[PDB]
């Protein structure tokens, strides 16, 4: 049993037509302190996986550096390492699902709540969570922390049930993404302006994008407020 | 929450941020903070935002009653009437409050009122949870009679870091210039106060 | 205090209630009256924390006591069982409640028919045939759905009571060192004086 | 320890085709213990009818001053007090001992003597009033009733029919719930006749 | 709960009743908590239902690999001692078991109360669970050691009524079994609703309750 | 402080008819007032004509149906391919979860399939191993709501028949697979209504002697 | 619970959801949370039933009673201020979490108050358990200068979002606009979208089922003449 | 358990136990036996936690038995006393202690003496002329601090102790249900059938 | 405690305060919290005076043995060393280490260890209570490829800020520069950085 120190917050994604997009900001908090501006918290696995991360960023970095060893082991008396025997998403995610329930049933979690997003050999989209009791679930939108309050709303609007990720496209489901990344921007007051996405699709492959910043921003309302009331000045 | 009262040359000015919070959640991103309490006596809040409203209106109240029966109550006699329900009332209230005041005989004035209901008169005050991580900068940078335009930028350049590293601060910076010329109303945006 | 009973029979009410005394490991009394009358035909029994039931008995006995003087009449069973179950629904939301529990047994002399009314401390009142309170009733409930008839005699109500008693002397942990009987019927209140 | 299932009990009402329906287990007891099979829990002020679940000491002081007031009323007004007035008046009592509250779970039941429209209401134990068109349920086998009342009613059943549903409704919800049961009543209510059942049921 | 069991001139009669409950909640009536040790061996179950079907399972099983080895039949003495030591081990730990261990060996009908706390004891009458206390009166009135097996089947069953009746958390049915040298007979699942109303107009019993 | 465990939601039910059983289950998970998936399978074919679902902390429910399909898989490696029977099944289950006494999995479990005999078969257990043969059950957050409903529509208890007037009880007469569904649809629907933790959908795996069989039906999403 | 207020062009608009909740059971699908404090002032409510619903009853009759007093129509900042110190004074033990609105001689206005008596002003705002799920959507889709039927729209998707997503929010969608100039239009169940489907059988019983063991006549009339 | 008592006379020990089991409100046993005999001139009585009674007794009592088989010799009541309150010295510091209060009544063969050992569940030892566990010295000690004589016979060892168990009997608010009483002298162990 | 550690162009100065408290009692007022794990890998202590001086010597002792293996170690293996033991034993520690040294491929580099055993590499950091009152002025004042006078005047007025207004820091300021050109150490005195 421990308390987390150095936190990240939400990750948030969800599944489109040909694969799957993930996102989450750069910020390890210290409580109601902002102090690491800097801190990448989607991990990517192969070219066909992503892992994005929230929680204890200690136990963050020790869960990289575990799925890096992974990936290092499953090449050992392997050929075919880069081809039928690569690792896939549901490998990894399995991986860290006993990992998780182990540590918890142990009385010793590792304080994370972890979305696994890739595409698998056939081309299916695998998009599933983990958390630090060891719960898992599936659904067309994940998100943890604050994003699973605000953000899966925003996306449940683009795909609500399983017939319409056909219909959703890339440029669709990455618009959301980056909508919902503002709103929790607006919002959650353990966020900041900074993220990186990723998206892994079946066609064109991983594309990580870093230094994104939430953009168009609606502050000049503001201006006309004033007071709590009655104040007119 | 980040709040500060600057006195210089020609009075003093008052700033502070506009986030509210619900632990993690922001309830409020455009919250107005300063609030007046006479036509040149304004107040920063900080704290509870039901308690450090309560006392506002009831400050507004007195003074009101005092204008009508004694004329123009002075900054110091405001700090007072504040303090007086902030000690009183210490085991039920959770407010830190800066009062801040232009007359044409003492100019520009500020009183800090922490927790305990205690009082101090300061050149400069800051206050608020974002307020411990300038105190270095604000030490360092502030000078007395500065002009206006250096002031604002002072209290620009301090709300800012304050927001950059607290988490219950943020949103839009707001100022109110409080002078013989009148009331000025200031509002700054993230994405001006950030690139600083 | 511990075990009160009360069973109701055809012209009559009978109510058992505990001798004992009890002062931590020790005890005080084995004789003890846990009854106060509170008119000719109505007899209230009570236990509960020591203090606040002789208080509340003779609170009780009092005000019953004024209303007679203040009418020149008898108010029923029913009537004194409604102004106790109010007076401790009243106590119950007070600063320091009264920790009692009672029985009112008596004979209503318009419709001459006994009458037997169980109240606990919260003000829960319950007209009944037989009752009890505390753990008295977990061993004697048993015995009473089987044995009791409405159209049972004195005699036959004692007979039974004393085979609840057997079975509480039986299988209870605590001595409670017997019980004073008393019988509430038309020609007023008596006492068995050999039980 | 817990007021509200301290002496156990239930009450379920049912609106119809131009009448209601109240009902209520016999049951009070001690916890574990069974007490009593005959604590009726629905009581009538004129023609409108008042079942009222929860701590029994409560239940028999808000009956006795309902009587109160429901008679002050008519003394006053000249006139019976309507479902819809009681309602608000239940409500009101209520509401004054917000911080000190009577620990029950009330449940009017009526027809209006002038509109003969049908009228059911639930309140919490502070006041709220639940103003449903089908019907109402309240005690220890809440969940039960809620379960029984949300699959078998349906809209516009006829008094005799109304009353099967009800009564099947409350005993196999206090068939499910240890702190109700030891009998039941049943009261089927029309704009100028009220017919009341008392049902055979398990005693255990 | 309300389980029984008493020795008498022709054996040990065994009864139950079949409720589980969670909190008000009634979750099942139909609980075997009577087990079936070996033909000539009977278990009560009452508290916690896992707790006592694991243990008195692993004891059939224990009292099983006995008679292999010994060629012999286990005592009762002997089956109850095993469990008793078995639960010993966990005593503290949160174990919730009140059984009774009732069968016909060498010595004769043999009855043995052993609970979770450590308590083991050989007794002619026993009742335990929530409703042991109402179910006491109606055997410690009725008892005798010269019973007819259609009379002692009938207390049996009687005094779990009595409980049922009153206990809130006992009712659902009534299971009955008679302990012989022959081994153990079952004597059917009695339903409490359906038993009460009969036994209130054949007996006259329960005039309080109108039917 | 660390809790290990948690809740999220769902409801199970099972119904044995005279030669096949069914075991529904609603597909949302839910922590708190949050949705997590509308659609997350809980019921599952182990294997041998046996169902299972084990309800309440989703994580001991993984856990528990994955050592028990492994369980299903060495009972053919150490015994032949034999099947392994209902019976079995659920002593083995019992076993599963008895081995964790103190540190339980925090389910309530029910499985579904035949008996040796052809007639339909439903066991349920508690989180620490007790279990017993039924006709008719309910698991998990909405049990208590659907439980009484079947009591009186499966089992036909306080219905007596017109005319005597308590005297005689409506007769045990059985219940087909589609009148079965009928009553499982309609207990679902109702606990939906009244329980804010059942909803999305209703997954039914159906089990007779030709195999298993699924059905699903959309159910409110609010 | 979920319930929004969204100013716009010339007036104000108010929603909520309509469901109530005792821990995971429904206690009231079809609640009603849009309160009237005068004609052309409403209140949505959040937290405890009974009280946003005393409160609002309370404050309601003083704003009556002080509109016959000043010969005036009664104004926002009025009710607000009086709820706003009552609920103040019992330090949040009143448990009313209210959005409030309305259209005044001054003009329209908006305001959101806290159980423990803090007041604030936005164009949009969103509270309840249903709140964030609805605050996503309004700083999505919100901006300034909406039209009455934009703002009604926005209003409504933001009550939806609450009901699909947050459990302690279900039903139906409450609205009432206050438009400058105009009488308050209170729209009742204004969206349905979860009727709940037909049921695969009738529960209907034959009559006689139920076991009966006594009848009697109920007398309801009063005491009768001769 | 609750009552035991003990008496050394001139010739012999008394032990006098409580017959009554316990579990919660209800008395299991009327009948029970509180003492094992751990050889053919030393007895055992107990009192203590339900299981680590019976459990501790029974453990001293097969490794006495052992000794005696290994030894073809009876250990004398100081050395069993000794090797008792050795293991109670033990079981106090370890996971779980064994909650148990003994008395140990022997007759020394060789010394020609009998002897009483009082052993309280911490293993704190003292020979006594007369003794007592729990609340029961409380009641009896007055009695036996007045009428003991070391030259008494058995027959008033026995009159003595029904006096103190009368007392018991009255001042005691839990009924223990009598006392089964045991003698051990020269001769050996044996129960007094009617008492 | 103020703790820091800044790059530069010729490498990395560490820089700390010299107090130790037991409560509001100065327990040591000259403290060395500027400690030698190896030649040119130093580290900053906060936090438990034993659990960082435990830690500090385990470190020492790996890298001595590293050393006489396989060479001079990286100043990323050190940080990874002390990571090691601050993370596997979280729950029975309260350390907050800063670790910094210079390499001639690599140069100047700063690790940051706060409570939980992350490790962050950084241009500088700071830590320790008093950190937090010169978030803002580091923040604003800090610059890359600083020369070294710059860096020491940096390091000094940003520590001497912290001293001011943080109650568990205080007494001399001490620093370590680690270049090329070997090791240096510095102190400044209270008359001399009070003045500032
Ligand atoms: B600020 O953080 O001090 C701020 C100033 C307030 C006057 C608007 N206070 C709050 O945000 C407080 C909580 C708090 C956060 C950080 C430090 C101290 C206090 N919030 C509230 O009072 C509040 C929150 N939600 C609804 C209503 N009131
Ligand atoms: B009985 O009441 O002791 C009964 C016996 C058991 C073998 C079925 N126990 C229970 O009903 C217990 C709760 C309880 C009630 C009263 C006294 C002690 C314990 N419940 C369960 O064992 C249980 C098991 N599975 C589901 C629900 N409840
Ligand atoms: B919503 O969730 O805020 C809603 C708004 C209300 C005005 C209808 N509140 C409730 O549904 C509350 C939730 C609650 C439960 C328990 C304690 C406090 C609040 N429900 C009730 O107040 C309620 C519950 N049962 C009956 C009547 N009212
Ligand atoms: B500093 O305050 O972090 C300082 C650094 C230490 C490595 C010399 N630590 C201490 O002074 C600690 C207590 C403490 C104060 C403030 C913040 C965190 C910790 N003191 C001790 O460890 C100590 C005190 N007295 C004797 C021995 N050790
Ligand atoms: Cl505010
Ligand atoms: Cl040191
Ligand atoms: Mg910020
Ligand atoms: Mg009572
Ligand atoms: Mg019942
Ligand atoms: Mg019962
Ligand atoms: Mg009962
Ligand atoms: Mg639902």
């Amino acid at each position: 049993t421990q308390q987390p120190i150095v936190t990240g917050t939400s990750v948030i994604s969800m599944k489109y037509d040909n694969g799957v997009i993930i996102a989450a900001d750069n910020l390890g908090s210290y409580g109601s302190l902002l102090r690491f501006n800097g801190v990448e918290r989607l991990i990517p696995v192969g070219d066909n996986t992503v892992v994005g991360i929230s929680g204890d960023i200690s136990d963050m970095q020790h869960i990289e550096r575990l799925l890096k060893d992974l990936v290092t082991e499953n090449a050992y008396d392997n050929p075919l390492a880069d081809a039928e025997e690569a690792l896939e998403p549901s490998y990894i995610f399995e991986y860290l699902a006993t990992v998780m329930y182990q540590r918890r049933s142990k009385m010793n979690p590792l304080w994370n709540a972890i979305i696994v997003a890739g595409v698998q050999s056939n081309g299916d989209q695998f998009l599933r969570y983990v958390n630090l009791l060891g719960v898992t679930y599936s659904s067309p939108t994940l998100a943890t922390g604050f994003g699973a309050h605000m953000a899966n709303p925003l996306l449940r609007k683009v795909v609500d049930r399983e017939s319409d990720i056909p219909k959703t496209t890339v440029q669709v489901a990455e618009e959301a993404i980056v909508n919902a990344m503002r709103v929790l921007y607006y919002r959650d007051a353990r966020s900041s302006r900074n993220f990186s996405l990723a998206i892994i699709d079946k066609n064109t492959g991983l594309t990580f994008k870093k230094n994104l910043q939430v953009e168009n921003m609606k502050w000049d309302f503001a201006k006309d407020i004033k007071g709590y009331g009655t104040q007119k000045i | 929450t980040s709040i500060m009262a600057v006195t210089f040359k020609d009075g003093v000015i008052l700033g502070a941020d506009s986030r509210t919070t619900t632990g993690a959640y922001i309830a409020n991103r455009v919250t107005d903070k300063l609030t007046r309490v006479h036509d040149k006596i304004w107040c920063c809040r900080s704290g509870s935002a039901a308690d450090t409203q309560a006392i506002a209106d009831i400050v507004q109240y007195h003074l009101e009653l005092y204008t009508s029966q004694y004329g123009t109550p002075s900054t110091e006699t405001a700090a007072s009437v504040f303090k007086e329900l902030c000690y009183e009332n210490k085991d039920n209230l959770t407010a830190g409050i800066i009062v801040a005041g232009y007359d044409d005989k003492n100019k520009g004035e500020v009183y800090t009122i922490p927790l305990g209901g205690s009082v101090h008169k300061l050149p400069y005050a800051i206050a608020g949870s974002g307020s411990t991580f300038i105190y270095g900068y604000c030490d360092k940078n502030f000078r007395e009679n500065m002009s206006k335009e250096e002031t604002v930028d002072f209290i620009k350049h301090s709300l800012s870091q304050a927001i950059k590293w607290d988490g219950s601060s943020g949103g839009v910076i707001r100022m109110v210039v409080l002078t013989a010329a009148g009331v000025e109303r200031l509002i700054f945006y993230p994405d001006e106060y950030e690139q600083l | 205090m511990d075990i009160i009973l009360g069973i109701r029979v055809q012209d009559s009410v009978i109510l058992a209630s505990s001798k004992a005394v009890t002062r931590g490991i020790s005890v005080l009394k084995d004789s003890d009256d846990k009854t106060r009358q509170l008119s000719p035909h109505t007899l209230m029994s009570f236990a509960g924390e020591a203090g606040d039931t002789v208080q509340f008995a003779e609170y009780i006995q009092a005000n019953i006591q004024l209303y007679s003087i203040r009418e020149d009449y008898e108010l029923s069973p029913q009537a004194v069982s409604s102004f106790v179950r109010q007076e401790l629904a009243k106590s119950i939301r007070s600063r320091r409640p009264y920790q009692v529990n009672v029985l009112i047994g008596g004979y209503d002399k318009k419709k001459n028919k006994p009458e037997l009314y169980q109240i606990d401390y919260l003000g829960t009142k319950v007209e009944l045939p037989y009752g009890a309170h505390g753990y008295s009733g977990f061993y004697t409930f048993s015995l009473l759905d089987h044995h009791y008839r409405p159209d049972m005699t004195t005699e036959e109500g004692l007979d039974l009571l004393k085979l609840c008693v057997q079975e509480l002397e039986k299988r209870m942990p605590m001595d409670f060192k017997g019980v004073i009987v008393k019988i509430v019927d038309k020609d007023g209140i008596r006492q068995v004086d050999d039980f | 320890s817990d007021p509200s299932s301290i002496n156990g009990g239930i009450v379920v009402a049912m609106t119809g085709k131009d009448c209601v329906a109240i009902a209520c287990d016999l049951r009070l007891g001690s916890q574990s213990l069974g007490v009593s099979n005959k604590f009726e829990k629905i009581f009538h002020y004129g023609h409108v009818f008042l079942g009222i679940t929860g701590l029994a000491t409560d239940v028999t002081t808000l009956n006795e001053m309902f009587r109160y007031k429901t008679n002050l009323y008519k003394l006053k007004e000249e006139r019976a007090i309507e479902p819809e007035t009681f309602t608000q008046l239940v409500s009101s009592s209520l509401y004054e001992r917000r911080f000190g509250p009577y620990f029950v779970g009330p449940v009017v039941a009526g027809i209006n003597s002038k509109s003969g429209k049908p009228f059911i209401a639930g309140f919490d134990l502070i006041g709220c009033i639940d103003e449903a068109k089908d019907f109402i349920v309240s005690g220890t086998a809440s969940d039960q009733l809620f379960g029984m009342c949300e699959s078998l009613y349906e809209p516009n059943l006829e008094p005799e029919d109304l009353f099967e549903t009800i009564s099947q409704a409350l005993l196999n919800a206090a068939d499910r719930d240890a702190l109700s049961g030891w009998g039941a009543v049943v009261y089927i209510i029309k704009k100028d006749e009220v017919v009341k059942r008392y049902l055979k049921m398990r005693q255990d | 709960t309300t389980t029984l069991a008493f020795k008498f001139r022709h054996g040990v009669i065994v009864a139950a009743d079949s409720r589980a409950t969670a909190g008000a909640y009634i979750a099942s009536q139909t609980v075997k908590k009577v087990i079936e040790i070996n033909p000539y061996l009977l278990g009560t179950m009452a508290g916690g239902a896992a707790d006592c079907s694991f243990w008195e399972r692993l004891l059939a099983r224990q009292c099983r690999i006995y008679e292999l080895r010994n060629k012999e039949r286990i005592s009762v003495a002997a089956a109850s001692k095993l469990l008793a030591n078995m639960v010993y081990q966990y005593k503290g730990m949160g174990l919730s078991m009140g059984t009774m261990i009732c069968g016909w060996d060498k010595r004769g009908p043999g009855l043995y109360y052993v609970d979770s706390e450590g308590n083991r004891i050989s007794g002619a009458t026993f009742s335990v669970g929530s409703g042991s206390v109402y179910a006491y009166g109606v055997l410690d009135s009725n008892y005798k050691w010269d019973l007819s097996v259609e009379d002692a089947l009938y207390l049996g069953k009687r005094s779990i009524l009595a409980a049922a009746h009153r206990d809130a958390y006992s009712g659902g049915s009534v299971n009955l079994y008679h302990v012989t040298e022959d081994g153990w007979i079952y004597h059917g699942n009695h339903d409490v609703g359906e038993l009460f109303w009969k036994v209130k107009e054949e007996e006259g019993s329960f005039n309080n309750v109108i039917g | 402080q660390f809790n290990p465990y948690g809740d999220n939601g769902g409801t199970i039910l099972g119904i044995a008819g005279e030669d096949f059983a069914v075991l529904a289950g609603d597909t949302r998970n839910i922590t708190d007032y949050s949705i997590n998936s509308r659609y997350e399978p809980k019921v599952f074919d182990c294997g041998d004509n046996i169902v299972m679902s084990a309800n309440g902390f989703a994580a001991d429910g993984d856990a528990l149906v994955k050592r028990f399909k492994n369980s299903v898989k060495w009972y053919h490696f150490d015994h032949n391919d034999k099947k392994l029977s209902i019976n079995s099944a659920a002593r083995n289950i019992q076993h599963l979860l008895y081995s964790r006494r103190f540190f339980p999995y925090y389910v309530y479990n029910i499985i579904a399939g035949l008996d040796e005999d052809g007639k339909g078969a439903v066991y349920s257990f508690d989180p620490v191993g007790s279990y017993q043969r039924e006709q008719c059950r309910a698991g998990g957050a909405a049990a208590s709501l659907i439980m009484p409903f079947l009591d009186n529509q499966v089992n036909f208890k306080n219905q007596y028949e017109p005319g005597t007037n308590g005297k005689v009880k409506k007769p045990l007469k059985y219940l087909s697979v589609e009148e079965v569904i009928k009553l499982v649809r309609d207990s679902f629907t109702s606990a939906t209504e009244r329980h804010i933790q059942v909803g999305d959908g209703l997954e039914i795996l159906i089990v007779t002697k030709d195999g298993v069989r699924k059905e699903f039906y959309e159910l409110k999403r609010d | 619970t979920t319930i929004v207020g969204v100013k716009f062009n010339n007036g104000v608009v108010i929603a909520a959801d309509t469901r109530s909740t005792q821990g995971p059971i429904v206690a009231d699908k079809n609640c009603a949370k849009l309160h009237r404090i005068s004609p052309k002032i409403w209140c949505a409510g959040a937290g405890t039933a009974a009280d946003t619903e005393a409160v609002t009853q309370l404050i309601g009759s003083n704003i009556e009673l002080h509109s016959l007093y000043t010969s005036r129509e009664p104004r926002v900042v009025s009710a607000l201020q009086m709820l706003k110190q009552h609920l103040f004074k019992y330090q949040g033990h009143i448990g009313a979490y209210l959005i409030v609105a309305g259209v005044d001689p001054t003009g329209s206005h908006l305001f959101s108050i806290h159980a423990h008596g803090s007041t604030d002003v936005g164009y949009y705002l969103s509270l309840g358990s249903g709140s964030l799920a609805a605050m996503a959507v309004l700083e999505s889709h919100w901006k300034q200068d909406l039209t009455k039927e934009e703002a009604i729209k926005l209003a409504s998707d933001a009550i939806q979002a609450g009901i699909w997503n947050d459990l302690g929010s279900g039903s139906n969608v409450d609205v009432c606009v206050m438009e400058i100039g105009k009488d308050a239009e209170y729209l009742r169940n204004y969206l349905t979208p979860n009727v709940r489907e037909e049921k695969q059988k009738s529960y209907k019983f034959p009559r006689g089922t139920t076991a009966v063991l006594k009848e009697s006549i109920v007398n309801i009339c009063d005491i009768q003449e001769e």
